[PDB]
RNA sequence: CUUGAGUCUCGUAGAGGGGGGUAGAAUUCCAGGUGUAGCGGUGAAAUGCGUAGAGAUCUGGAGGAAUACCGGUGGCGAAGGCGGCCCCCUGGACGAAGACUGACGCUCAGGUGCGAAAGCGUGGGGAGCAAACAGGAUUAGAUACCCUGGUAGUCCACGCCGUAAACGAUGUCGACUUGGAGGUUGUGCCCUUGAGGCGUGGCUUCCGGAGCUAACGCGUUAAGUCGACCGCCUGGGGAGUACGGCCGCAAGGUUAAAACUCAAAUGAAUUGACGGGGGCCCGCACAAGCGGUGGAGCAUGUGGUUUAAUUCGAUGCAACGCGA
RNA sequence: GGCUGUCGUCAGCUCGUGUUGUGAAAUGUUGGGUUAAGUCCCGCAACGAGCGCAACCCUUAUCCUUUGUUGCCAGCGGUCCGGCCGGGAACUCAAAGGAGACUGCCAGUGAUAAACUGGAGGAAGGUGGGGAUGACGUCAAGUCAUCAUGGCCCUUACGACCAGGGCUACACACGUGCUACAAUGGCGCAUACAAAGAGAAGCGACCUCGCGAGAGCAAGCGGACCUCAUAAAGUGCGUCGUAGUCCGGAUUGGAGUCUGCAACUCGACUCCAUGAAGUCGGAAUCGCUAGUAAUCGUGGAUCAGAAUGCCACGGUGAAUACGU
RNA sequence: UGAGCCUUGAUGUGUAGGAUAGGUGGGAGGCUUUGAAGUGUGGACGCCAGUCUGCAUGGAGCCGACCUUGAAAUACCACC
């Protein structure tokens, strides 16, 4: 079961990132963990709809 | 088995092709080997047997003209 | 055995022509220089080159055997040569070069390797 | 092993009676896709019309 | 193996004299990557040599590189129940380097109170064919005259050879059916 | 009757059978000549032979199995079987004209005759090689294999039970089924334009069509279409032994089985692996090289080993500065 | 389940479809020539097409192009000759569009040919250097300890707070890396230029104390301005001879310092004195085709307190690749 | 052909040493074409080409006392 993940090397050109924001190093973890919490608890609410992607921007 | 028939022009290297006609074969070839009585008729006498690979080759020449490989 | 002799000048009978005999086995060559009338004037071997194994039975050991004996007989004063060959083993040609390199002519390379009229039965060896 | 265009991969995780099941799905829409593309201009034509410096002279 | 022909690097004249034949010498004089020292050791040796004979600083270096030069090599490639040795005549790039290696191999044990002197003594010596690497030459050609006996899995190779427009005799050389 | 077959003389190819004659070459041997330090064996090696003169080599004689050469897809026999050259006795098959008989035919239990090979009794013969046997070598085990010593045997003559994979494991003989060509021969014809061409027989063989096979293969010499008659087989293991009849101085031979166990065994082919069968290709896989760790000291991980416990994960390449 | 490793950069593997066999399955996926290539010339029941590779891609190298500072400075000014500053654009130089190179040209070779090599301008001729980059998937490889999770057990606990102790143990062996065993160096004194990145919770010039580490104060910062940082190896001069030294400097005593209630086994740093093993190491044992290998130092990721390690960077930079 | 007795003749390729180490006395060198040596000719003579060396011609050298290495020292004649 081979290969570095196929979409992962594509993330810098003609594929967008799944999230786009910037925090100046020291606050980057605090912003990354909140960016996860919005992913996890928001999708729980829209359970009954059908959705392909989630894109969070600050 | 430098073979008693003399090579055309004598030189330090014996011309083994030009020398043999029926020497060493069957008589002095199976040295330190088990002697059979009737196996040699089919075992050693393989002149028809060795011609077949040459025939196979001479057949495939023609087919290479017809395929346009040639 | 050999002695530490001063440089050689010596004369014996100055016979000028000889026959050589090469007895080729699987493990060795015995190379033996004779008078035309047929008398040992000297010999050397492949086995005293002390290679052991299969390695004693190679054309280069056949060459140097020829070169020792052909050398020694320069005191016997041979100047031309003929050889009889007796075995199916290697040094077919490289033995012939050492007799020529001793500065002798070697025009008659008579193989006499004897084919009996179906003689005595050989050891059976491997069952293939 | 392609770097160019977006190309869609998903690995699903889902449950059934006997435990977790999963499907790995690559789908390929096109080798040129315009859904994310590089910016309209290079630096050299962009922004101010008179761009050359005084080259000192405070 | 090897699909196509693959090349070699080329040495570009050294920064303190301007010679290719010197920039290749300093490359094997290198210990711990340090060519910029191996330069300092060549030029300090060469000048001591230059007091010994003033007609050229390169006198005793240039003739060392001819006299201790091996002309022949012995190669090795195992066959089954046997290792053997099989002689080849050697290509010039390795004739030159063997001799450069051997001048420096001998120098680092000369024990003299500066390496510039160690290298300068072994060159004055190998120029006159009196030094340490005359022996290294002698041995390497002995092996190449002695090992003319052997062939590669020989007993079957000797028919295989005879039909491939080869001789009725054992070829003492690498990677041929012999 | 001839449409089956049988017969007389003529011709032809061949190692068919049985008894006689006959030369030369190695080992082996006796004698004589020449000559000095190893020979032999094998992966490597030892046992074996040698300075008491080996080993090798030359000259002359010796003896016996055997006949190296016909050597090719040839030809002959009975399958197995047959190879030096001649002579004597003589079989069987292949041709051809002249000619004759006229179902005189097919098959064959029983049957009598008859051996590849070794086994084998007496006589003859005996040179090498060799089961066993012995010892080395292997450790890989049986004194086996493998190597060296080494015997019966192998070899002929007559004689005893005729064994097997006993052969195209293709019964016998006969009728029918597109052919060309090889090898090579009777014989009709040809400048025999090339082991050539055609007419028509001969064994022997390559190719392939109808038909026949599970598959390879066979294919006019069938394993096709068939004919009669005979021979033999009916799951494995255990059994080519046991049992009965019968033969053999004698060791042995001959047809040839069940209880019981058991759900399989067996012909073949695909593809991987694999060959110690043959060959090709590629990777820093080797070569062509250079440096690095093991050893020192330290740093760190692993296990050994320790306690209350010194926690686990990874362990041939897919492990140890790696999950941690 | 999600995910990844092995083979292996093997150079092959598969989808759609026909045909040949009764079918398992072949064929293509095999051949000749050629390669990094199922790349490309030729061609048979393989036709059509995809996967790996090839490519786009980022980066680097010159170099085209715009900016002109916290960047640069042929010339000019204060001037230690530092862009600190009056000023200046000849010039790297930085982040960004990217340019160039395609066996396309020309020649030789190769079956036309892919392609190998040579020519030439250019930094560079052979998909320019470097990376990304990994077929279907057996190996039942490994994680229930990222996490999903059925089966399935405790839930006064296979939960929790608090503390101490351990893997960092010692009889040893072994895997790895470091640095060394010299003089190519080390000693003393003098001497030179880095790249890249870190510094918002943080670091930090000058400061005064201190042998240093550090101390306590603090302008300043947003990092091409200030600082980590003296980059080291390398060079200069004079000096050293196998004696474990003039290499190597470990240990250990002792004092100063640090992060923290708390430094004992188990923490860091400075530094004084004395001063060992080890002279390239048996068995074992690995990466490498060139910016590589080797070797030297740096910073950062992590980061209470601790790097030999990992990641990247720059210094200095190797033998050879005949041949299968 | 052993042994005894006896006439002369030599090699000594050392760890350290330029090479020439059987024990050891005489004893401080032979200048004779330089004792030489040297291509070249022969001879004693061996851990195999090495020590010594006769001589047309050759004033070119063993090698010590010395110079030098070692436990012992070396010329050259003897003794064995």
């Amino acid at each position: 079961g081979q290969k570095v993940h196929p979409n992962g090397i594509r993330l810098g050109i003609v594929k967008p990132w799944n999230s786009t924001w910037f925090a100046n190093t020291k606050e980057f973890a605090d912003n990354l963990d909140s960016d996860f919490k919005v992913r996890q608890y928001l999708t729980k609410e829209l359970a009954k709809a059908s959705v392909s992607r989630i894109v969070i921007e600050r | 088995p430098v073979i008693k028939v003399r090579e055309n022009e004598p030189f330090d290297v014996a011309l083994r092709r030009f020398k043999r006609s029926c020497e060493k074969a069957g008589v002095l070839a199976e040295v330190r080997r088990r002697e059979f009585y009737e196996k040699p008729t089919t075992e050693r006498k393989r002149a028809k047997a060795s011609a077949v690979k040459r025939h196979a080759k001479k057949l495939a020449r023609e087919n290479a003209r017809r395929t346009r490989l040639y | 055995a050999k002695a530490p002799i001063r440089a050689r000048k010596r004369v014996r009978k100055q016979v000028s022509d000889g026959v050589a005999h090469i007895h080729a086995s699987f493990n060795n060559t015995i190379v033996t220089i004779t008078d035309r009338q047929g008398n040992a004037l000297g010999w050397a071997t492949a086995g005293g080159s002390g290679f052991r194994g299969s390695r004693k039975s190679t054309p280069f050991a056949a060459q140097v055997a020829a070169e020792r004996c052909a050398d020694a007989v320069k005191e016997y004063g041979i100047k031309n040569l003929e050889v009889m060959v007796k075995g199916p083993g290697p040094g077919r040609e490289s033995t012939i070069r050492a007799l020529n390199a001793a500065g002798f002519r070697i025009t008659n390379i008579t193989d006499v390797t004897p084919i009996p009229h179906n003689g005595c039965r050989p050891p059976k060896k491997r069952r293939v | 092993h392609t770097l160019r265009a977006d190309i869609d991969y998903n690995t699903s995780e889902a449950h059934t009676t006997y435990g977790v099941i999963g499907v790995k799905v690559w789908i390929f829409k096109g080798e040129i896709l315009g859904g994310m593309a590089a910016v309209e201009q290079p630096e050299k034509p962009a922004a101010q019309p008179k761009k050359q410096q005084r080259k000192g002279r405070k | 193996p090897r699909r196509r022909v693959i090349g070699q690097r080329k040495i570009l004249p050294d920064p303190k004299f301007g010679s290719e034949l010197l920039a290749k010498f300093v490359n094997i004089l290198m210990v711990d990557g340090k060519k910029s020292t191996a330069e300092s050791i060549v030029y300090s040796a060469l000048e001591t040599l230059a007091q010994r004979s003033g007609k050229s600083e390169l006198e005793a270096f240039e003739v060392a590189l001819e006299n201790v030069r091996p002309t022949v090599e012995v190669k090795s490639r195992r066959v089954g129940g046997s290792t053997y040795q099989v002689p080849v005549e050697v290509r010039p790039v390795r004739r030159n380097a063997l001799a450069m290696r051997w001048i420096v191999e001998a120098a680092r044990k000369r024990g003299d109170k500066s390496m510039a002197l160690r290298l300068a003594n072994e060159l004055s010596d190998a120029a006159e064919n009196k030094g340490t690497a005359v022996k290294k030459r002698e041995d390497v050609h002995r092996m190449a005259e002695a090992n003319k006996a052997f062939a590669h899995y020989r007993w079957l190779s000797l028919r295989s050879f005879s039909h491939q427009a080869g001789a009725s005799s054992k070829q003492p050389a690498l990677g041929y059916l012999n």
